[PDB]
């Protein structure tokens, strides 16, 4: 029975979407990446919707709303994979119908990116990350996304402050045994940022190599980096 | 113009 | 009159070193990068010495000591440039005798890297970063460096905890007016990580391009990434 | 063997 912003982000959390890899297409690197880029395109729509439930996000200018999402979108996608993967060992749950082990990662050419995502999984598993913390960190990653293009720096700082205050209140209430738990959660964000950079670089390379079709929204978010 | 903007203005 | 670990890191802070660009060599991209890589080689020696004053660092295995420094060395170099640059506008103080403006950054091919370093400067300027916070964040960046190669995960977590506790105690004592200041400082670490990745990538590219001579220690730290 | 190790063992 905790912080109201945390409560709200929990009920704002979107429903899972399925990858639905085309069962008429033969299994290949191109099929795996096409499947993952299609899933990312669809999850970006859901993410834009979610961001509007984040208290105060909708009061920013449309330019600032776009700036935060263009900076943070891959971090938010990664955190979803991470959260879904916490009850697994050495597997990434991209979706309930798309669980990637080492074998599938090698076949997709994603072994290095997927190993970095697994390092995030193993850290949050050792901290026993709760859904409450997951949704709060997702929002903080959006607010703290270091865009060079913000118009109202004070308004974005205020959003950062509101969500950080929510995280601190939740940990103070729920995790009295570890007075440093909120800071330990914030100290996971550098590896999240690092992994997002590697993922965006990787998918940018795939876009240039021209062999994997990609939807308009995914390509626009990739172009913005 | 951007689909991101479109979806931010939508519904 | 504050936290003893902070006090200790302050008196452990190494003396400035000069770049001493060779005055017999004509100004070129190769001279600038040779000067910066030589300065980095020399600062890495100073950094290894400093790390030994960090309470508990010397009790880790030699393997774990090396693992933390191989992961964090560029973040520590960047934080030094950032701190020296806080009283300047749009200039990076690599050393008292090596201050880079836009013009010099373009000539070195460093415009993009130096713009990212300047974003860190402008954030810490807006927070009025103190030397106490700077040395504490430097130590936290070393302890929180996300090496995949640690032997004693619990011992490194314990070091992370000691330094995080120092930061929280210092802000509680010195910055009563902002109960979120310690977390705001921790929320600067993702941009530091991002900038370190860009810097290491850039200098790795220079190493492969084969035109800039580099010293043994700098090349070894670059190889470890 | 590594100069990093050497300098970590030194003085
Ligand atoms: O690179 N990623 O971490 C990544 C790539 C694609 C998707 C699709 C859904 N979540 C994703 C995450
Ligand atoms: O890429 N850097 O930020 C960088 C590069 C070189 C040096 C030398 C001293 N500090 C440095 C920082």
């Amino acid at each position: 029975p905790y912080n109201k912003i945390v409560s709200h982000l929990l009920v704002a959390e979107p429903e899972k979407i399925y990858a639905m890899p085309d069962p008429t297409v033969p299994d290949s690197d191109i099929k795996a990446l096409t499947t993952l880029c299609d899933l990312a395109d669809r999850e970006l729509v859901v993410i834009i919707g979610w961001a509007k439930h984040i208290p105060g996000f909708s009061t920013l200018s449309l330019a600032d709303q776009m700036s935060l999402l263009q900076s943070a979108w891959m971090e938010i996608l990664i955190l979803g994979v991470v959260y879904r993967s916490l009850s697994f060992e050495d597997e990434l749950v991209y979706a309930d119908d798309y669980i990637m082990d080492e074998d599938q990662s090698k076949l997709a050419g994603l072994l290095d990116l997927n190993n970095a995502i697994l390092q995030l999984v193993k850290k949050y598993k050792s901290m026993k990350l709760e859904k409450e913390e997951f949704v709060t960190l997702k929002a903080i990653a959006l607010a703290n996304s270091d865009s060079m293009h913000i118009e109202d720096v004070e308004a974005v700082q205020k959003l950062q402050d509101v969500l950080h205050e929510a995280l601190q209140d939740y940990e103070a209430g729920q995790h009295m045994e570890d007075p440093r738990r909120a800071g330990k959660m914030l100290m996971t964000l550098p590896l999240l940022r690092q992994t997002s950079t590697k993922a965006v670089q990787h998918f940018y390379n795939i876009k240039l190599e021209g062999k994997v079709p990609m939807h308009k929204l995914f390509l626009e978010m990739l172009e913005a980096k | 113009n951007s689909l991101l903007l479109h979806l931010l203005k939508s519904q």
